[PDB]
């Protein structure tokens, strides 16, 4: 039944974003990029596909930092052009995609003000999707307390800060605990918001967010065992919208060793296969790389439904993975270390 | 010096390659690392060698335990960042010897 | 008392050594390093180098080989035996021995 309204407002952009997804490097295209000897060959290959002329009007002493920034520039212009068009049922959903970058910009802003550095010096470092609508917080910059009050007014993010961050907490907490506790509130809320967009959007977006919640739980856990995060701190950062919420999260909170994490992952075939898929052996793919491969699988699967906003999220994460693939290839080419170059993740 | 500069070339190639790996799984961690600075986990102490009947100054690699970036990469990339941290620690050990 | 290492280099080289544990703020809040952007002027790198080699806390300065060549005049003018200067390679940049200020001083080397 939703098809039968969806194309009234979103039909154009749905066609556009699948069209934009057709403009991604196939497995054969990555297998062509790796055949070469210099970044000039990366230009000449990319000139044959949608990124063509992205290095026109640019200096001849080219660098991988320029390829990275120009691939982000294409990704963000491809996304701004959809966000500026979308109507309210979709426009709120695309704004939830931008929150996955505004959280990191808020951490740069918080980090600058805690170090008394002028916030305007950090605007060029902030990710371009995470642009604040009102720069008056940035123009004032007067204190961390002023920044906190200004964020809570200037930004529609304020509703997430109110649940997890007080002004005293903002000074007392480590910024990496602030980063993750924000992401908990965002991911649980974006999940709840998608379950209000019933049928196809919920049914084929929610698996990606359910996975991201479980990915956060595993990855936060294994990285915490050498660190100040207690059993309560791991639990406080785990997103409660993953499959593991009734039990697995509680066992990961109790865990203190990678074998115990593997024991949790061994209850679910979807996760058992990742931990079997990477032992962190010499010349092996890492466990993190297996999660990126699985994330790409889920995003590809989201393109297999028709009338849903899941393609806009899956598009942004796949273009991010494509940028990450082109940059990784360009590093292995420029650094001459072609031996590991196959560690890009294939996409379509 | 020639031998140690050859070793430095190799450990620096490996460490610089490990930055690409970290940028894969952690995104732009570099801005976070550059902006947040506190205390050095690694410091040098000067020492005297009397070899050949003359005083020659040298440095010793000392380590303070506390990781100034302990929580970096918990969201993503922390496994690859641990490998990167160890590779740059090996680079710093060879550079203290080269100094 | 000890001393600390310092860095003059691109974002990636600086980031690498910061994760190596190299970074400390001085009591005056000034860091022990400079990040060099492509648009950085010779005076920024050179005045920083001239500061670092004369500060009391810094015992070693690491310079990216490309920057070390852009500041070659002040670098080869640095004759003090204790505050050591290391010319280091980087991911898109020349090799470790390219025009090296110490290797060039030996008569025994070919």
């Amino acid at each position: 039944f939703p098809e039968l309204y969806f194309n009234v407002d979103n039909g154009y952009l749905e066609g556009l974003v699948r069209g934009l997804k057709a403009g991604v490097l196939s497995q054969a295209d990555y297998l062509n990029l790796v055949q070469c000897e210099t970044l000039e060959d990366l230009k000449l290959h990319l000139q044959s596909t949608d990124y063509g002329n992205f290095l026109a009007n640019e200096a001849s002493p080219l660098t991988v930092s320029v390829i990275d920034d120009k691939l982000k520039e294409k990704m963000v212009v491809e996304f701004r052009h959809m966000r500026n068009h979308a109507y309210e049922p979709l426009a709120s959903f695309l704004d939830f995609i931008t929150y996955s970058y505004m959280i990191d910009n808020v951490i740069l802003l918080i980090t600058g003000t805690l170090h008394q550095r002028s916030i305007a010096e950090l605007v060029p470092k902030c990710h371009p999707l995470g642009s604040f609508e009102q720069m008056e917080a940035v123009n004032i910059a007067q204190t961390p307390a002023e920044l906190y009050n200004a964020i809570l007014v200037d930004t529609p993010l304020a509703a997430f800060f109110q649940d997890c961050i007080s002004e005293q907490d903002l000074d007392e907490m480590n910024i990496e605990i602030i980063r993750n506790t924000l992401y908990k509130a965002y991911l649980e809320s974006f999940y709840k918001f998608c379950t209000l967009l019933g049928g196809t959007t919920a049914d084929a977006m929610c698996p990606i967010l359910e996975f991201e919640a479980d990915r956060r739980a595993f990855i936060i856990t294994i990285n915490s065992f050498g660190t100040e995060l207690s059993k309560e701190d791991r639990a406080k950062l785990f997103p409660h919208c993953g499959r593991l919420y009734p039990e697995g999260l509680a066992q990961l909170a109790r865990a203190d060793d990678y074998e115990q994490v593997k024991n949790v992952a061994d209850y679910y075939p979807e996760y058992k296969l990742l931990f079997e898929g990477a032992g962190s052996n010499p010349g092996d793919k890492t466990l993190e790389d297996r999660f990126f491969e699985h994330e790409v699988k889920l995003n590809k699967l989201a393109f297999l439904n028709q009338f849903h906003f899941g393609v806009f999220y899956a598009f942004v994460k796949l273009k991010e993975q494509e940028c990450r693939n082109i940059v990784w290839i360009a590093e292995c080419i420029a650094q001459r270390h072609r031996a590991k170059i196959d560690n890009y993740i294939p996409i379509f | 010096i020639i031998e140690t500069k050859m070793l430095m070339g190799e450990v620096m190639r490996e460490a610089a390659f490990s930055l690409a790996e970290a940028k894969f799984t952690a995104g732009d961690f570099s801005t976070t690392v550059i902006q947040n600075v506190n205390k050095a986990q690694v410091k040098i102490r000067a020492k005297k060698d009397n070899v050949a009947g003359v005083t020659l100054p040298v440095f010793e690699h000392y380590h303070e335990g506390t990781d100034s970036y302990e929580l970096t990469g918990l969201a993503r990339g922390g496994e690859q960042l641990a490998k990167l941290k160890r590779n740059y620690a090996k680079a710093v050990e060879l550079l203290v010897e080269l100094a | 008392r000890g001393k600390l290492i310092a860095v003059i280099g691109d974002e990636d080289t600086v980031t690498g050594f910061l994760l190596g544990g190299i970074g400390e703020l001085n009591k005056n809040r000034h860091p022990n390093f400079l990040v060099v952007e492509k648009d950085t002027t010779i005076n920024e790198i050179e005045d920083t180098f001239r500061q670092f080699l004369n500060r009391d806390d810094i015992g070693i300065i690491l310079i990216n080989q490309y920057i070390a060549e852009m500041v070659r005049h002040a670098l080869d003018a640095h004759q003090r035996s204790i505050p050591a200067v290391l010319e280091i390679p980087s991911k898109e940049h020349p090799y470790d021995a390219a025009k090296d200020s110490i290797l060039r001083r030996a008569k025994g080397m070919f």
